[PDB]
RNA sequence: GGCGACUCUCUGGUCUGUAACUGACGCUGAGGAGCGAAAGCGCGCCGUAAACGAUGAGUGCUAAGUGUUAGGGGGUUUCCGCCCCUUAGUGCUGCAGCUAACGCAUUAAGCACUCCGCCUGGGGAGU
RNA sequence: AAAAAAA
């Protein structure tokens, strides 16, 4: 028994050892007999009792001592506790009590000692060391006292007020939202101290709410002077020299189909039906790599920006408004430089042939999604008569897009069709309405055309075997998916597969079965929560969500830096023919940092857009205090249950408002069960709620139950 | 209901250390702060004459080694009898530091208290003696029943 | 939330049309309530029988 | 040497047993949370049930099973993790069946 | 009293619509006859039982507003669809009235008429 | 809360 325990501990003490499960230890030790398997489990329990190994709450055994610890990121909570998110995503989260944070703030990379005993369901730990400080600046509301100021942070995860000394005020008055720079971190009993870097304005002034979010996240402000000089010097028309070595497509019937308010027209499309029955699809994308050249002032800024950010009241663009909306934009009935992908597609949606090349186009008409739907779906005779030459092309586009959609779903792609909000604001930035964003035929048509363009480019460059950027979506976390599978089994939905080896078509085989059910929204939602996020990467690792091996972003260079690089690598490798070793090694070095950076800037963006939506959703419900709404239980917890209205506004029913009974949370069933009444409020249940309170600053909406 | 503020002691006039004052007040008997102010200033001259280091370098080192990190607290919920490992608040660390320092210094074999207090500080500073042991003892005991908390 | 049968003009629910029925049972095979289906009480009664005749003839399961 | 079999999973509040049988209900192999040295609260957990399904499954794969019918008994939390231990061990699951008496 | 697996054989009743027919053929009903928790016991006897909405039966009449079950009709509506109107229940809320109060309030405990059962202090004693 | 995608 002891010789085996030593041999396990020595194996785990090897420098190449990573934390492994019982099964991954069984495989690595080549244990095939059932009696040796019993020995291993008995050794693991005995070593874990002695404290020589630690099981993480993802059931992975690691030598603590090489750590006694886990390296990871702090994810703080507004109630003063936190979790460690380990770097190894296979490991579970470690709970950190408020007293054991030891001055670690939200986002800080820390080393956490593991507590041999736990007071709850999860593994506890103490922050022993802070390796990296995440928070240097803090946005908050300044408050004035007699002799000093303090700033109340907008990030509620910062649970302590920032002390502003009398010299660090820098003109900030009572109620001003302010950007503080942290001069000292919290230490012992002392709060953080800081100096007011920037006054944003008063908290009640219009647009300061969104301007506090921009600064919180650290989103990019005004363009640099050299970038705006480059933009102002860029020609408003094409030079005749730039038409050289480009295919002339100005005589073809080419259209843009966008939102009515869209000015940054990235894509233009055509479809011709061939005599054999196959479709030729042209996709013509704005040639931004021409205007924005490598290491230009705009190039350095766009990389820094990483993506365009689309907040409620404004867009922060990646490139200046003179280019994005002017010369890059595929504006109607004017000559525009493009980088095209031209595709012959057969009757099963297979790209038999393709070509990628530089062209010039002149768009026949700028269409809207609304107009294209009214022609196809609503059968509008007035608009058909208006666009009589284009209607036959639109009908061929509809059929082709359906073809491509069928193949996509047959290959086992996951159609995640959720209701998103669109917040509608006025000129002052005050909320008028919160509507559901509906995806029409016209949006699903262009989607399919950008997708088949995006796979086609990605496949082309994979086989060329040159350095390139892909848009990958890795396989879901097996533990998160294992929980999701357990969740849907309560509703009856049994899935064919295991959490380690699920096929994308298996998850769709859920989303179809729940379609037009009450439990749709939440199973949909919890499925998402088990998926990984998509990122950019120089390796073609495939896209799980689209069920494809080859995918990149090619179709939006105005508003995405990874697309603008895809444009450059197209110009470098195909057009210029520069496939030399020195060119490849140059890109092979750069693409990892770019791919990591732009992926960070995307996540930052998405977080910021959401925060502004949740703020304006809360603003919208201020005047609805006392009104009753139908809704659907979107989440249940130990403290209460969240209720989603039809417009996708969410709120909390706190358990204190559930006055009719003592309610116990059932974690397995995701249900609040009354002890006496036997009333059961489950995930997915339709209830009628009333608005009790609304906090705009916190973004909180507080309901009470009227009826089931 | 709201944590009473601890009395703000003055700094020790010659070492400018409110820790050293707190030691005096711990050593003081029957309100004879004079006797204890003398004893310490006699004990710290003994430390400086032996070691050559400043008494403050040694005394702070002595406290580090006496000061407890985790303590046993009795919890009897239903049955339990759980000796809950409790982290010693930074004020209670110094408390138990100075309490043990003084309590064991008085128990030592040496004739005078100034020598007894000096030798307990010198032993504490070398990570040895009885007051350091006492911290270990409760930690050994806190490690023994660490299964609770 | 409309009734399938008042919508789709379906007077007679037949026990042999398994695939239809299979629109209203759970995955365990239990009969879905009227609330959840949006069915008319009339037809729910109709349906229910159909199912119980379907389950008797091993067209549907009792317990999945 | 038999291919098709049933995996009778008895998940109680105290324990999770996993017998695997032939179609005639003759026991090929079995494993329980108690058999893998789990004790007290640990025997109840879905981890022990998963682990009990594997050692049961790996015992059956020796006798040369491929397909499993599954029958679950009892109110325990093990059935979902144990079943996904039988699909993860390699044996395909034809049909589950709650046979709680 | 009661009545929930499915099928079939056989049989009672209920409601909606039309009014072709019949032409007041009705209503209540002491007695009798039958049914009848639970038993009791020995398939019969048993025959009583919060066998109590704690409310005989029948009919006409007297603010609403809302839900549901099974029907009828109209509106546009192809059709669903709502909307309107009605009938038979089954529910809630609530006038006028009624109540000792509580409540009941077109499923009256309101206003009327017919017929039957039943009460006249508590205990003794359902002895 | 948590996803693609689109913008």
């Amino acid at each position: 028994k002891e010789a085996f325990m030593e041999k396990l501990l020595s194996f785990m003490k090897e420098e190449a050892y990573k934390p492994l499960t019982v099964q991954e230890l069984e495989e690595m030790l080549n244990i095939t007999e059932a009696e040796e398997f019993k020995e291993l489990v008995k050794a693991l329990v005995a070593l874990e009792e002695k404290g020589l190994i630690v099981r993480t709450r993802s059931d992975r055994y690691g030598i603590p001592e090489k750590m006694n610890l886990i390296k990871g990121k702090i994810s703080a909570h507004a109630k003063g506790f936190a979790f460690l998110l380990p770097e190894d995503t296979s490991l579970s989260d470690v709970f950190i009590p408020p007293n054991e944070l030891n001055t670690a703030m939200n986002g800080d990379i820390v080393m956490v000692r593991l507590n041999s005993q736990s007071s709850g369901s999860r593994q506890e730990g103490t922050v022993i060391r802070i390796l990296e400080r995440a928070i240097q600046r803090v946005v908050g509301t300044y408050t004035e006292t007699r002799n000093f100021g303090f700033v109340i942070p907008d990030d509620k995860k910062i649970t302590s007020d920032i002390f502003i000394p009398k010299n660090g005020k820098n003109g900030a008055a009572e109620g001003h939202k302010v950007v503080v720079k942290l001069t000292s971190y919290p230490e012992g009993r002392m709060n953080a101290e800081g100096e007011v870097e920037t006054i944003l304005g008063h908290k009640n002034d219009p647009g300061i709410d969104i301007l506090s979010v921009i600064h919180k996240h650290g989103l990019p402000g005004e363009f640099p002077a050299d970038a705006m000089e480059q933009a102002s010097s860029t020609p408003d028309t094409i030079d005749e020299k730039d038409l050289k070595d480009r295919r002339d497509l100005r005589d073809q019937v080419i259209v843009t189909i966008d939102g009515a308010d869209a000015k940054d027209l990235d894509d233009a499309v055509t479809v011709t039906k061939l005599d054999d029955g196959s479709y030729k699809l042209g996709v013509h994308i704005a040639d931004v790599s021409h205007y924005v050249t490598e290491n230009s002032p705009i190039d350095k800024e766009a990389l820094e920006r990483g993506t365009s950010v689309y907040l409620v009241d404004r867009v922060i663009p990646m490139i200046p408004h003179r280019l994005s909306n002017g010369i890059c934009s595929l504006n109607p009935k004017v000559d525009r430089l493009t980088l095209s992908c031209e595709m012959t597609i057969n009757s099963q949606g297979q790209v038999t042939e393709h070509e990628i090349f530089q062209s010039v186009i002149k768009t026949t008409e700028r269409m809207t999604y609304s107009d294209v739907n009214k022609i196809l779906v609503d059968d509008d005779e007035e608009l058909k008569q208006k666009y009589e030459p284009l209607v036959p092309m639109f009908k061929d586009m509809e059929r082709l897009a359906q073809i491509l959609r069928d193949k996509r779903m047959d290959r086992g792609a996951v159609d995640f069709d959720f209701k998103e909000a669109k917040v509608l604001v006025d000129d002052e930035g005050a909320v008028k309405d919160v509507v559901i964003r509906e995806r029409s035929v016209a949006e699903k048509l262009i989607e399919e055309f950008m997708l088949v363009a995006n796979e086609t480019v990605a496949e082309h460059f994979h086989w060329m075997n040159v350095p390139f950027i892909y848009r990958i979506h890795e396989e879901p976390n097996a533990e998160k998916l294992q929980k999701f599978l357990e969740f849907v089994t309560t509703f009856g939905y049994v899935v064919k597969g295991t959490a380690g080896n699920i096929h994308p078509r298996a998850l769709q085989s859920i989303l179809d079965a729940v379609r037009d059910r009450p439990e749709e929204t939440v199973i949909s939602t919890v499925m998402l929560r088990s998926m990984k996020q998509a990122k950019y990467d120089p390796q073609s690792l495939g896209h799980f969500g689209l069920s494809t091996e080859f995918y990149t972003h090619f179709t939006s260079p105005i508003r995405r830096y990874p697309d603008l690089i895809v444009h450059r690598l197209i110009r470098t490798y195909l057009i210029n023919g520069k496939v030399d070793e020195a060119t490849q090694e140059k890109w092979a070095e750069r693409l990892p940092d770019i791919a990591e950076h732009t992926s960070s800037m995307e996540r930052r963006a998405v977080d910021a857009e959401r925060e502004t939506d949740d703020l304006k959703k809360a603003e919208y419900m201020l005047d609805k205090i006392g009104e009753e709404f139908d809704g659907m239980i979107s989440s249940v917890t130990n403290f209460g249950m969240f209720v989603e209205l039809p417009n996708t506004i969410e709120g909390l029913v706190h358990v204190s408002f559930m006055t009719d009974d003592y309610y116990r949370f059932d974690e397995q069933h995701f249900a609040m069960i009354g002890e006496r009444t036997g009333n059961v409020f489950r995930i997915g249940d339709e209830i009628t709620v009333k608005v009790v309170d609304v906090n705009k600053d916190e973004r909180n909406i507080d309901f009470e139950i009227v009826g089931m | 209901k709201g944590p009473v503020a601890k009395r703000d002691v003055l700094p020790d006039p010659i070492y400018n250390s409110k820790l050293v004052s707190r030691l005096i007040n711990k050593m003081m008997i029957d309100g004879k702060k004079g006797k204890s102010q003398t004893i310490l200033y006699k004990s710290f001259d003994i430390i400086k004459e032996r070691t050559g280091n400043d008494a403050m370098e040694v005394f702070e080192q002595a406290l580090k080694n006496i000061m407890p990190v985790l303590e046993v607290k009795a919890r009897r919920v239903g049955g339990a009898n759980y000796q809950v490992p409790v982290e010693v608040r930074p004020e209670r660390r110094t408390t138990l530091g100075l309490r043990w320092l003084v309590n064991y210094a008085r128990l030592r074999g040496e004739k005078t208290m100034e020598e007894r207090l000096a030798n307990e500080i010198l032993d504490a500073a070398n990570n040895t003696g009885a007051a350091v042991k006492k911290r270990e003892d409760t930690h050994k005991m806190a490690e023994a029943n660490k299964a609770f908390a | 939330k409309v009734c399938y049968f008042t919508s789709n003009g379906i007077t007679h629910i037949d026990y042999k049309d398994v695939d239809l029925l299979k629109k209203f049972v759970s995955e365990r095979g239990k009969i879905l309530p009227r609330r959840v289906t949006g069915t008319n009480a009339k037809y729910q009664r109709k349906l229910t029988a159909a199912i119980k005749r379907a389950r008797q003839m091993a067209l549907l399961p009792y317990v999945s | 040497n038999i291919e098709s079999g049933i995996a009778h999973i008895r998940s109680t509040f105290n324990n999770t047993i996993v017998t695997i049988t032939d179609t005639h209900g003759n026991a090929i192999s079995w494993s329980s949370a108690g058999a893998l040295g789990f004790r007290g609260s640990r025997k109840s957990t879905p981890f022990a049930a998963q682990m009990a399904a594997e050692t049961a499954a790996k015992g059956s794969i020796e006798h040369g099973l491929k397909t499993l019918e599954v029958t679950v008994k009892g109110p325990g939390s093990g059935r979902e993790a144990a079943i996904r231990a039988l699909q993860a061990a390699g044996l395909e699951v034809t049909a589950i069946r709650d046979v709680t008496p």
